[PDB]
């Protein structure tokens, strides 16, 4: 899911502005 | 910015924190 | 007056813990 | 609002699954 995303793995500055509306 | 595997209160915030003032989702469903 | 940036801080942290699992939206706005 | 709703006045756990998906 997302998690593997960020917690699962690191994330970066942008990878998680695709997780904002 | 900070590289680390984001968990707990420590990413939420930041995601939330990052996204300011626009907006965020959060699903902790796979 | 009081301020909201860190009211949410607070909320957002405690929401991740009271929503669990089925998720949450959180709208900056309302 | 849900910042209208817990900053000026304090929420419990239940009375926050208002605004849970
Ligand atoms: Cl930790
Ligand atoms: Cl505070
Ligand atoms: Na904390
Ligand atoms: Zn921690
Ligand atoms: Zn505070």
């Amino acid at each position: 899911g997302i998690v593997e995303q960020c917690c699962t793995s690191i994330c970066s500055l942008y990878q998680l502005e695709n997780y904002c509306n | 910015f900070v590289n680390q595997h984001l968990c707990g209160s420590h990413l939420v915030e930041a995601l939330y924190l990052v996204c300011g003032e626009r907006g965020f989702f959060y699903t902790p469903k796979t």
